[PDB]
């Protein structure tokens, strides 16, 4: 709840959205080779886990082309970000990777 | 007392569950319910078994896996769908995009509910039936996967030319159930868009341009079945 209402407030700050709007979260278990970069994936241990991910949406995330998202591996934190309006993986928090 | 099972007669005929198997449905449901005394459980209980109130065995098509149910109230009983007054979610959304792309007359519906897709034959089948409210994948040692992998394999075993749509890990998972022999068993990416970026490793095609609807499409018109009308979705 806390993280979330985080990644909120830094994306509605980042992309000049509502601050009320209500955000809901779709979350999907799926291997970290699909969804965080190849090399990343490789360094940091992370090939054949199975990241939990939380994908949250709204009508100004739908009109703004941006999927806000958390990837925990089990109980670590793996990453804070979204994906862009052309379709590129930003990150706020990436584990063990400065500037990301 | 086997319509305590709360599935319907012919799912109940075809599951043709053994003594022992129905007393351990039986158990889960009441776990369910004890839970439901205490915490917030998704979906209904009226809604465990929607799939098999939507469509009986004998019209199954195209069976799609999902995961566990929303974990925020979205849940209906029926893997991805939504309630029409809920908004799409991504990974449907996805779907739907994928659908406008690879098939002419469908145009992307302003709602999530798939009970035209279930009432046609598209068994939208979560592997883990129930959710605590707020808490993805709670559920996951409960007991749920012998239950949807028996169903899995109860298709596979009893029923011939239907078209397996596995998006994702865990649903690939269920592959081994599956007699490629007498089924298609098509494989993709997870359409969740978190899947669909470039510069990653996966092992299976991408979700976008995958095909799978028209390729299930073209699978069971092959083998003398009736299509199933993706664009029915209003």
């Amino acid at each position: 709840m806390t993280l979330e209402l985080q990644l909120k407030h830094y994306i509605t700050n980042l992309f000049n959205l509502p601050k009320d709007e209500k955000w809901e979260c779709e979350s999907i278990e799926e291997i970290a080779d699909d969804i965080l970069p190849d090399q990343y994936v490789r360094l940091g241990a992370l090939s054949n886990k199975i990241l939990q991910t939380y994908t949250y949406y709204s009508d100004t995330l739908h009109e703004s082309n941006i999927y806000p998202f958390i990837l925990y591996y089990q109980k670590q934190l793996i990453a804070i970000g979204y994906i862009d309006e052309n379709h590129d993986m930003d990150f706020l928090y990436l584990h063990n990777t400065i500037m990301p | 007392d086997d319509r305590d099972l709360l599935l319907a007669p012919k799912w109940i005929s075809f599951l043709s569950l053994s003594s022992f198997l129905k007393q351990k449905l039986l158990s889960l449901l009441r776990q369910i319910r004890e839970l439901r005394l205490t915490t917030t459980v998704y979906p209904p209980q009226d809604k465990l078994m929607w799939w098999s109130h939507c469509c009986d065995p004998e019209d199954i098509k195209v069976v799609i896996l999902g995961q566990d149910p929303y974990h925020k109230g979205q849940a209906t009983g029926l893997a991805f769908s939504v309630d029409p007054q809920c908004q799409v979610p991504p990974s449907l959304r996805s779907i739907f995009r994928e659908l406008e792309a690879s098939v002419p007359n469908f145009s992307t519906p302003s709602h999530g509910c798939l009970d035209s897709w279930a009432r046609q034959g598209v068994l939208l089948l979560n592997t883990v039936l129930t959710v605590e409210k707020g808490r993805a994948g709670s559920h996951e040692g409960l007991g749920w996967d012998w239950f949807t992998s028996f169903i899995i394999s109860s298709i596979s075993s009893k029923l011939e030319h239907c078209v397996f749509l596995l998006w994702g890990r865990k649903a690939i998972d269920r592959t081994p159930l599956i007699n490629a022999q007498k089924h298609l068993v098509l494989t993709a990416q997870h359409p969740s868009p978190l899947a669909s970026l470039g510069g990653r490793h996966s092992r299976w095609p991408r979700f976008q341009g995958c095909n799978h609807f028209n390729l299930a499409n073209d699978y069971l018109t092959r083998h003398r079945r009736e299509t199933v009308d993706w664009g029915l979705l209003e």
